[PDB]
């Protein structure tokens, strides 16, 4: 509450979520979009994330 | 053992919760002590969590995504989950009567934005 | 009687071709309950009484067809 | 008594048609158990029960199918 | 040579109890195939469930044959 | 007699040809959506299909050999 430091978050790609190593663990339905929407629904969460915390 | 964190504020945080009904995107399904791994998409309806004897606290959520691990934990991210108590007859009459005027009115996103937010609000009023 | 003789013994054979409904009956409700208790807790409770009580009405199909076969 | 002897061989081969139920039935619990077993949870219990179980009650429409076809 | 054409017909007819013998092999064989892709049931594990599952469906179809074939 | 039932014991007997040629194509069409789940391609779900097939083709040559005895010895 006085000082800060600059860190990084890493944000996967469309690609990078479905070549997972657990990632089949999950009942997640493949004909409809459920790769390209965990991995666009992540970039919007952390920079909501990086945005309050900066 | 909940998890239910919202983007504002933490519901179940701890581990102290015994069964939990949450309306997804299949069915409505409810988790017991140490539900199987069945992350799947919820639904606008009602997630209702129970605890242990007739305490439940009936939670309308907007939607989200009901995470369930192997270790006896359930993650339940929403938007946003308030309850049945803070809402009004009055005024939840006002944005289901301009949706459905407003559908198949116009073009580009108009009508179809006007479609989803019937059938969200059509769905919390008959759970009164 | 030798017609009455050669009846007798098709009437047993012929009514043991419903052994294929009483066999696949008790494993149709064993594989719902093998996948059902995976989710828990259904295994000792809850779908414990279905178990037992549904298993009992499809049994009942094999020990009626089984009767007719063995008194004839 | 050539017509007591022709029903006898018969009564062997008409009541043997109930194995698909035994047969099938075996392998449709091995199916559900072997499927759930791999995720949530282990199988040394739990489902290992059900599965000992459920094929005890599922093979006994092949064994008194077959009493009556080799007393025949 | 009612007792000799007999002897022909109990091992044809027998015989149909082969549907749910050829059919038990491929199922338990389809749901282990499926489960194996899912991380990571391969050595063991899977291997002695589906081994012991299809001797016991396999059961049926050695039963069924010792019956016709003793005619 | 003897005769008559020499021909219909072959074919009574091929009713069970349902089983052998069904459990073909169910391993098959379990192999071939597990295989596109990326990746069981080389060995894996490639080699268990080879052996898995011959238990199920096991009921069909067992089955066929007491149709053809009764029409030749």
């Amino acid at each position: 509450g006085v000082a800060f430091e600059p860190s990084v978050f890493p944000s996967f790609s469309p690609i990078s979520i479905e070549e997972s190593p657990k990632l089949s663990e999950f009942e997640l339905e493949e004909d409809q979009a459920i790769p390209t929407s965990l991995s666009q629904i992540s970039l919007t969460n952390a920079i909501l994330n990086a945005m309050a915390e900066g | 053992k909940v998890s239910l964190v919202a983007p504002h504020q933490a519901i179940f945080t701890n581990k102290e919760v015994s069964q939990v009904n949450l309306p997804a995107s299949s069915g409505e399904m409810g988790v017991l002590a140490n539900h199987v791994p069945t992350v799947e998409e919820l639904a606008p309806g009602v997630v209702e969590v129970i605890e242990s004897s007739g305490t439940a606290s009936k939670y309308f959520v907007s939607g989200g995504f009901a995470s369930i691990l192997p270790g006896s934990k359930l993650s339940i991210s929403t938007v946003e989950a308030h309850p049945l108590d803070a809402f009004s007859s009055e005024n939840i009459k006002s944005l289901l009567a301009e949706a459905q005027k407003n559908a198949s009115s116009a073009d580009e996103t108009v009508a179809a934005e006007a479609a989803i937010e019937i059938e969200v609000l059509e769905a919390l009023q008959a759970a009164v | 009687m030798q017609l009455v003789l050669a009846a007798k013994y098709i009437g047993a054979a012929i009514a043991t071709i419903g052994l294929t409904g009483a066999g696949i009956g008790i494993a149709i409700v064993f594989a719902a309950l093998i996948n059902g208790t995976s989710r828990n807790p259904s295994l000792r409770n809850t779908l414990f009484p279905f178990a037992i009580l549904g298993f009992a009405l499809s049994e009942a199909t094999g020990l009626f067809c089984l009767m007719i076969s063995f008194l004839l």
